[PDB]
This record gives C-alpha cells, structure tokens and sequence, in this order.
C-alpha cells in the first residue's frame, strides 16, 4: 500500500539488532551500535512522509 | 620478592579492560536517544 | 484557498518567540 | 553570510514585534516619536498580514500586535505600561501549546 | 598501578599485593563471567520472548541464538 508495509520490516528488524547487542557483550559491541543507529534512521524518514 | 614480571599483571590489565568495554556502550545509547529528537519534526 | 493552509500551516508547529 | 536584502530586513525587524520586551524597548523612547516617521513605517508594515506576504509570516503574534500599535496610534506613559500586563497573562499558554 | 615499588619504598609487604592481585584476578573471573551469564539469561529469555511472541520470527531467531558457534 505504502510506507506501512515498510515500517513493520523495519521495527522487525530494530529487535533483531537488539538481541546482536545483546549478545556481543569484548570490544565488538562497537561495530553493532552503527547498523543500529541506521536503522533508527530509517523510522525517522518514513514518519516525515506522514507529517503532511 | 622478585623470584616473568610482565606476565603477571597483563591478564588483569586485560580483566580490567574488558569491564570498561561493557560500559562504554551505554554512553552511545544514550547519545543515540538525543540524536533521534534532531530527526523527529501537530499541525493548527 | 486550503492549499496554501496545508503547506504554511506546517511551519507553524515548530516555533519559541523571538528573543 | 553575504551582504542582507531588505525584504528580510523588513521581515525581520516586523517578526521582532512578537518579542514583548522588544516592543517595551520601542515604546519607552523618545526620539522616534518627535517626528511623524515611525508611526508611518509601522502602519507601512501592514502589507505582511496580506498574500503573498502573510506565507513567509512565522510568527503570527507579530502582525496583531502591529495592528493593535497601528490601532493605537491613530488616537503617554501610561497606556504603554498598561498592554504588556495583559499581553504577559496571555503569553504562557500558548507557550504550553507549542511544544 | 606500580603498587611494588610504593610498598618498597614507604614500607609495606608486596605479598598482600600479588594476593590482593590473586583476589582481584578471581574476583574479576567471577564478575566477567557472571556478567556473561547474566546477559546470556537476557539473550535466551528476551529471545524466547520473541519466539512465543510470534512464529514466523521464531525459525530465524533460532538462527540468531545458534550463530556465532
């Protein structure tokens, strides 16, 4: 339909990196954090196209 | 007292780092948090 | 018109007064 | 930034009306009064609450509060301290709705 | 962190400090590793969460508790 197709897949995969957090914890944490920050990203462009 | 002396400390220098590389995550979570406000924008 | 209150009114959500 | 315009000169200095102590500061002087100057560029500034020029109006206190000084003009210290008691009880509730 | 040389020369003993190096060795085993277990009980009981939560992101959760093996 829209953008709510997408916005599932993406808070599907929010949890998915979590569990990745959650399991590193070592120095790797790190490099998880950034595919983190990306996919909040994401959540932030998709609501835009709802502001109008 | 000295009967090598580098061995035996750099195993918990090692301990002592790993617990610092448990905690520095948190602050980048919480930075994270502050930098999701900037990307979140209702209307009269 | 409603067009022009559809896209100037979206401005006006984010603003402190002027100082 | 380069050198200014004088729409946004003029665009500026009108949303500057939305500040009440900047208005307060406008009101206690007494140089710009002497002469019939500043009460015809303020009742100048009037073309802003008309299309096109209401589209670039950020804040929509400032234009009111010009038509209440244009209003006021037509027609010393003492009314001027009398507007910012009232203008002060109205301001912090729409200050709650914005954010 | 050069304890040795502080105990030489103000006066003190290094033994209770290679022992308080034994118990800090041990102590910081016993923390990591309870930290490790811990976040494993978060892993598998978050991760078993989601699983009945729904199925059809079971099957790759699974996949998600069996790597990195």
């Amino acid at each position: 339909q829209y953008k709510i197709q997408e916005l599932r897949k993406l808070l599907k995969s929010l949890l998915l990196n979590y569990l990745e957090l959650i399991g590193v914890l070592p120095d790797m944490y790190e490099r998880k954090v950034e595919n983190i920050r990306t996919i909040l990203v994401n959540i932030h462009h998709l609501l835009n196209e709802y502001r109008p | 007292w000295t009967r090598n002396f580098h061995v035996l400390i750099d195993l918990l220098n090692w301990f002592r780092t790993t617990n610092m590389n448990v905690n520095n995550c948190i602050w980048a979570l919480k930075s994270s948090l502050n930098s999701m406000t900037n990307a979140k924008l209702n209307v009269d | 018109n409603s067009t022009e209150l559809l896209d100037y009114a979206t401005k006006l959500s984010k603003f402190i007064w002027p100082a | 930034n380069p050198l200014p315009t004088r729409f946004e000169v003029e665009l500026e200095f009108i949303q500057s009306l939305a500040n009440i102590q900047y208005v307060t500061y406008l009101l206690t002087q007494q140089q710009i009064w002497k002469s019939p100057n500043f009460k015809n560029y303020l009742k100048y500034l009037e073309y802003w609450c008309n299309p096109p020029y209401s589209q670039c109006i950020v804040y929509p206190n400032c234009l009111f509060i010009l038509k209440l000084l244009n209003g006021f003009m037509e027609s010393x210290x003492x009314x001027x301290x009398x507007x910012x008691x009232x203008x002060x009880x109205x301001x912090x509730x729409x200050x709650x709705x914005x954010x | 962190p050069l304890e040795v040389v502080q105990y030489i020369e103000d006066g003190r003993n290094p033994d209770i400090y290679t022992r308080e190096f034994v118990e800090a060795i041990r102590r910081s085993n016993q923390y990591q590793r309870g930290k490790m277990h811990g976040l494993k009980q978060l892993r598998d009981s978050l991760a078993d969460k989601i699983v009945d939560e729904f199925p059809e992101l079971k099957e790759p959760v699974e996949d998600i508790i069996k790597r990195t093996s």
